[PDB]
């Protein structure tokens, strides 16, 4: 009766491609990401290294920090 | 081999904290919960977010959230109202200012 779809960006590319992000970078909108792409939404850079690929994903949402009493 | 992150400028956390300093003015004030307590708390504001830039801010990747959390108890500890509602706002304008500033600055994308 209900169905969800949370939006993320996600980039697979070679190993060789040279990344302009960097890891846990935060990037707004028409950011550039490689030298031919750039990022279609805001939000939270996490670059992950394969043995032959690189996969770069583009996490949208509100970055909250945690408290001493916070029991997450 | 661990990271070594860029060290800390001195000259960029002047030019961000008078940025933030400002903003935090005209930002506290649209508000009746902190009444005569702005200066206070705004100068409370300055002091602990120009320190985090001054020795532990490296660049994207560095923004911690302790200065925040520290931003809500020093208020608190020192009975001024809108703690949480002051340290929220502190923290909105970094993660919208303090990382695309510094690449600005260091000219690294």
């Amino acid at each position: 009766d209900r169905f969800f779809f949370i939006p993320e960006e996600v980039h697979i590319l070679p190993e060789s491609s040279a990344i302009m992000v960097e890891n846990y970078s935060i990037i707004g909108v028409d950011t550039r990401i490689t030298l031919n792409i750039r990022s279609q939404v805001g939000g939270l850079i996490r670059v992950e290294r394969k043995k032959k690929r690189i996969e770069l994903k583009i996490f949208s949402g509100d970055i909250h920090f945690p408290d001493k009493t916070d029991k997450i | 081999a661990e990271y070594k992150f860029p060290d800390p400028i001195p000259e960029f956390a002047e030019a961000e904290t008078k940025k933030f300093r400002d903003h935090m003015a005209k930002k506290l004030a649209k508000r009746d919960l902190f009444e005569d307590s702005v200066d206070e708390i705004v100068g409370v504001c300055t002091e602990i977010f120009e320190t985090f830039l001054r020795n532990e801010y490296g660049g994207p990747g560095t923004l911690l959230v302790i200065p925040f959390i520290d931003m809500a108890d020093t208020l608190n500890e020192r009975e001024l109202p809108g703690g949480p509602q002051a340290a929220r706002a502190a923290i909105k304008w970094a993660q919208d200012h303090v990382d695309k500033d510094w690449k600005e600055w260091t000219g690294t994308d």
